[PDB]
């Protein structure tokens, strides 16, 4: 397993851009300049490797699971992803629609609801009160 | 440092491996499960796996519970239709007393009337949490449809039987199936001499074989369950191949050509034939994939779909047609090589952790005389041709189908019209 | 408080403020947690760490008629640990914590993840041997001291969702954070 | 012979269903006291899956395994 | 004194007969039932037959109930899969006000939210008392197995739907199926002029036809229900013939040759071929008989058995073989004549009482332009030959089977091995 | 009293002595019955006649926690009829009895039997 961990999260966002990291996470694996569109996905899947990401109140991470034989490619891809994502307008709008749809219906577990409420009341008036996803507005 | 298989005069198999890990793991594996029940004692094995802390001739229930807690350890029980496994985890130096507990749980249980009768109402609860995920009850129905007798029997207790499993049934099942020639003991984090000291306590247990059971007979069934849910789940299979067969490797490669599951978070699965086929038949959320099971005397291969209720007929058909094109021999070297890559890599990843590694070794120990290292598995994978994959697809297309569906079935098709 | 009497069951979470990643005290607290964790379906204790602060508390689900008793039981266990802990239970908690630490780091993925998180939070990888040495120093006196230092007579943060009519009033909850007989 | 009763003979009372409304003057046969079924366990509500990204990976690829532990939640593959 | 059929400009049929009886009976018959439901509104008709005393635009619920009680009368509702009937009984001179009640119940119901929501929990109770007799749920499953869509729909509400039938569904169903061209009004104990005065109130009701539905499609199904009961119930059928057909008369005579039911209290049924066949395959208590249903666009014929659990396979086979011998043309004039005797006599006995006589007339009025007197029925019976009976038996033997079984099925056979 | 706490529900029957076939009073009694016949699942009133004697009473089924109330209700209705009856209900009972008598005699079998 090989990954990049990044010292950034929701507690560094202001109310003007609360929710940016989650947005970026949605279109991280959607294409780079060197690998437009689904070429990156096809090359990951042709190695037999797995690719995952996550985002937290305080951290961010992207990693890959692979065979030890593939380390030169792995790192290559891993560097291509964090420096050269292609933020295309079409893909941005598609992700916007997807996230809005994902927020519309009550797609949250009650546990997550109460823990978000706890952070909001405990750390009110401070950046840690705010959620990773942010408001729909 | 390597594994060492061995068999005692009782017929018990023992194996171990001294990896220098801080946490030792010991598994006792048994040829038992729901396939050895019959219509008169269904659900026995479910209660049996839940009863794994009732009192024994050697230690009180209170003693077992508190003593396992006091060192931080765990005692799990895991079953399938064909095997059961009791596993113990502990820090280095804790083995001996936990091994006494293992011995008493498996070789000398008491099934006191009142403790059993207080344990009954938990079957309902356990089955309920299991049946929250919809996939489980669909697969349960698939086995009932697919087979007439043995692999048909359910993993979870029938509702009409809850509260009416008796102590005598438990005693009879244990006496007739927990026998030394059906057993293996596996140890990770443990030196062979120490595991010999452990196995020594098992020398005077029940000997020989037990009741062998019946062979599974195929059914061309169909089961439909009507609910109000807007999403419908479906499974469509045929009979494929026996566990540990070259033809089973063929079927595995076929599964990975069609599509076995996702690889990228939030991805489009462009490599997956089934997903890309379906994506052109529906515009609302779906899921599709391919399905493999294998047993001692049978196996199943097919497709599994989730879709909206009004779209089901279009989805199920679009999936099925894809397989047919492979049967007609639209298949490419590139796809096949990519599939074998997925398969070799997924296999090696499945055994990074000691927990699954122990399971795999224990599964092999019950059915083979020697341990097969992963290199050999990878070669066997490497040895499948294109013709084998196409033949497997033709077998699926030609043979008699079984089907299950659950949801609002106003537009789901019937097995006869696919 | 978000009230909705149509949901089957009530969900509840209650914390105080924890010390953060850097402090030593975390170890002792974890032991305490392991000691605590019937009335209701589901229950857990938790510690959530940040750079300079954190949340230390518990979460549970209840039938609507059994929220009060459960809160009573939980706060009583807290007061017990602050005032009356003993060696025998502490030993068990230390063993549970040992088992957890070694169980988590199985396979490459968790290990990689631990490396990354550790180099961001601590500046350095902390080896299991150092954790064992830190665990060995805890004793009932340490537990008493540190639990008192973070739990006893403090104002909590509370969140509730569900049929929560029977969730006690905030003054009643605050008064449960101390004993009159001590 | 075009009613169910004239045609079917002794299967007519299972091929037909009836409800006698407000109570009548004579007293009927097969009164049928009612020991109804007990209620199942109550559970939390289900979440929907109204996106492909949320359904991705839900389809089954392999048969199931049933698990339990003395200090761990019961689980299914 | 004779019946008089008649049809109004609305298309409503009316008929009456002034038998000089002290008790008058009036029936309103409608082409409605469960076959006109679909998977999105199952159970509607069950609640509809239970809702027959909720408030209306013309009279309060309290008024309807107490007013019917105060004269001693009754208002019944009876359904099938194809028809519904509302019937009123009263002493001479009571008609008028009860007819107002009938009109408001069928043409102008209110389905107030709170009354419907208070009425829901009675579905569970009604279904429970129905499902105490085991025959009912077996026959329900038989229809589900036998048909893909329409005659498959259940008479009693599905469990997942109880508490979730809405007022809007009731309104929609009534508006789309309670239409004047689907209706007949029948009166015994009533002079045609008086029944004309009654029918006059129906002149401004909903006109024309409604939604016509879908044709039933056959399924070669199989449904198995496992319980612990020591007795197992089974049904095995094929598709036979449409209602009101010569071939249906052939099938009826065949039923009575095989055996339709007992005639002597505590008798041995020596005349019954099925019973005598089975009696030589088992020595513990059994029951067997032959089964007939007929519909507007389909029909079913088969056998029905009750036996011990370990004997089922022997019983079901012994019964089936008997039919086969008739298909091969072991059939005798004497048996055939005796069967026709049983059939003519049973038919004439079925209509001694005014209640069943009204039902029969109302059934005819919905499907034919003129009333058929019993003499004509007896002649039609007289006109069946031996060759027709043998052909019917051959149809059964050759055609695709459907099967249901309920009990402890450890020895019941599967439909494929009969 | 036969006690068996494993059976789901309690069955109960209570009578007094009736007058027999020959007496006229039977008619009036039947009317009374029709007037009487919620708490429990099932309930009935009955008259059973013999040559010189009979049983006049009621039968019911209850949940075990609701036997007392039901007995109270039944005996209260009896006392009510003995002390406080009125014309309006009596009329209804007479009509119910008329309907029963004429409904029973339908078809040859019941008539032969009568
Ligand atoms: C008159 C006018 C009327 C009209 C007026 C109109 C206006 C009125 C408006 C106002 C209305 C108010 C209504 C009442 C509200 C009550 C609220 C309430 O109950 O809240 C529950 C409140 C909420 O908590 P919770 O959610 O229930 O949780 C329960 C937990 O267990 C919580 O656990 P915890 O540990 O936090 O707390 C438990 C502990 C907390 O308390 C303590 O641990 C101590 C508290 C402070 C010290 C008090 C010590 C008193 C000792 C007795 C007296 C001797 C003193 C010394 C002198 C010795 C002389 C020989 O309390 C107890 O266990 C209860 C008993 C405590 C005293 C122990 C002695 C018991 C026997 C008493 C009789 C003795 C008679 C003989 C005496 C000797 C011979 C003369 O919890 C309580 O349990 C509160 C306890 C209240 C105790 C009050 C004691 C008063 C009686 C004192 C003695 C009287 C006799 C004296 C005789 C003469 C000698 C001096
Ligand atoms: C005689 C003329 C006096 C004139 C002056 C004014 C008189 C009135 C003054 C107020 C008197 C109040 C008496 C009633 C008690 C009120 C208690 C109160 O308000 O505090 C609540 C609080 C409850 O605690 P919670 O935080 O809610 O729960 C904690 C759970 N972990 O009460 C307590 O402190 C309870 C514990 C006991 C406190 C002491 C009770 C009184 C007696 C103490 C002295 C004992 C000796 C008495 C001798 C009397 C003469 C023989």
């Amino acid at each position: 397993t090989v990954g990049v961990w990044i010292d950034v999260g929701s507690r560094f966002e202001t109310e003007k851009n609360n929710g940016a990291g989650y947005f970026l996470e949605h279109l991280a694996f959607k294409g780079t300049k060197n690998r437009p569109g689904s070429a990156l996905e096809k090359e990951v899947e042709s190695m037999g490797a797995h690719l995952n990401a996550y985002s937290t109140r305080e951290h961010t991470a992207y990693y890959i699971k692979a065979l030890s034989k593939d380390l030169p490619k792995v790192v290559e891809l891993l560097g291509d992803i964090v420096q050269n994502c292609s933020l295309e307008d079409s893909q941005i709008e598609k992700e916007r629609d997807v996230i809005l749809r994902e927020m519309q219906e009550n797609d949250a577990s009650m546990r997550d609801v109460v823990f978000d409420y706890l952070h909001a009341t405990a750390f009110q008036g401070t950046p840690l009160a705010q959620t990773v996803e942010g408001p729909s507005e | 440092q390597d594994l060492e298989f061995t068999k005692l005069p009782n017929g018990l198999v023992i194996a171990s491996l001294e990896n220098y890990a801080p946490l030792s793991r010991i598994g006792l594996f048994i040829k038992a499960g729901s396939r050895y029940e019959d219509s008169n004692n269904l659900g026995t094995t479910h209660l049996l796996r839940l009863a794994s802390s009732l009192t024994t001739k050697g230690a009180s229930s209170f003693k077992i519970t508190r003593g396992i807690e006091a060192v931080g350890s765990k005692l799990s029980v895991t079953a399938t239709r064909e095997t059961m496994a009791y596993t113990v985890e502990c820090l280095r130096g804790d083995v001996d007393i936990l091994m006494e507990f293992l011995l008493n749980v498996t070789t000398a249980p008491e099934f006191r009337r009142w403790e059993v009768a207080d344990l009954q109402p938990q079957l309902k609860i356990d089955k309920a949490v299991a049946f929250q995920n919809p996939q489980t009850h669909v697969i349960e129905n698939l086995h009932a449809a697919a087979y007439r007798n043995a692999l048909a029997n359910p993993l979870y207790c029938p509702d009409y039987r809850i509260g009416k499993v008796t102590s005598e049934e438990l005693h009879y099942f244990v006496q007739n199936h927990f026998t030394s020639a059906r057993m293996a003991l596996i140890g990770l984090g443990v030196s062979h001499p120490v595991l010999k000291q452990v196995a020594e306590q098992f020398l005077n247990m029940r000997g020989g074989f037990g009741l062998s059971g019946v062979k599974a007979k195929y059914r061309g069934g169909e089961i439909r369950e009507q609910n109000g849910d807007s999403l419908v789940h479906a499974a469509l299979v045929a009979e494929s191949a026996v566990a540990g067969s070259a033809e089973a490797n063929a079927f595995s490669v076929l599964q990975h050509v069609l599509g076995a599951g996702p690889h990228i978070k939030r991805g489009s699965n462009t490599t997956s034939h089934l997903y890309q086929a379906v994506a052109k038949a529906t515009q609302q959320p779906f899921d599709v994939s391919a399905f493999n099971a294998n047993y001692s005397d049978s196996g199943l291969f097919g497709i599994y779909t989730i879709s909206q209720a009004t779209a089901a007929g279009d989805v199920i058909k679009a999936a099925y047609n894809q397989v047919k094109t492979i049967a007609q021999g639209n298949l490419s070297n590139t796809d096949v090589q990519a599939a074998k890559n997925k398969l070799k890599a997924g296999y090696l990843m499945s055994v990074e952790s000691s927990e699954r590694f122990l399971e795999e070794v224990g599964s092999q120990a019950l059915v083979a005389g020697s341990y097969v290292p992963p290199s050999t598995v990878l070669q066997q994978i490497d040895s499948v041709a294109n013709a084998d994959v196409i033949n497997a697809a033709k077998k699926f297309v030609s043979g008699q189908k079984s089907m299950v569906a659950s949801g609002n079935l106003g537009h789901t098709p019937f097995v006869d019209e696919l | 408080r978000h009230r909705d009497d149509a949901l089957p069951f009530a969900h509840v979470a209650i914390a105080v403020e924890g010390p953060g990643w850097a402090s030593p005290d975390n170890v002792a607290l974890q032991v305490a947690n392991a000691i605590i964790g019937k009335l209701c379906q589901s229950f857990q204790t938790f510690s959530i760490c940040y750079a300079d602060t954190g949340l230390l508390g518990a979460h549970f689900v209840c039938d609507r008629m059994k929220i009060d008793d459960m809160m009573f039981v939980l706060q009583g266990q807290w007061m017990r640990l602050c005032t009356s802990a003993t060696e025998s239970e502490v030993a068990r908690g230390k063993n549970i914590l040992r088992n957890a630490l070694v169980s988590h780091l199985d396979g490459t993925t968790p290990v990689c993840e631990d490396i990354g998180r550790s180099l961001l939070t601590y500046g350095r990888r902390i080896p299991l041997a150092e954790w064992e040495s830190r665990i060995a120093e805890v004793d009932a006196s340490v537990v008493r001291e540190i639990c008192s230092k973070y739990i006893y007579d403090q104002c909590p943060a509370v969140a509730g969702y569900g049929p929560i009519e029977q969730l006690p009033d905030y003054n009643r909850i605050r008064s449960g954070m101390f004993w009159l007989r001590f | 012979m075009l009613s169910v009763a004239a045609r079917s003979g002794p299967f007519a009372p299972v091929l037909s269903a009836t409800s006698r409304g407000v109570a009548g003057a004579l007293r009927p046969l097969v009164q049928a006291t009612v020991p109804a079924t007990p209620e199942p366990p109550v559970l939390d509500l289900k979440r929907p899956f109204l996106s492909r990204e949320s359904l991705s990976g839900q389809a089954v690829r392999r048969p199931l395994v049933a698990s339990v532990g003395l200090n761990v939640p019961a689980s299914v593959c």
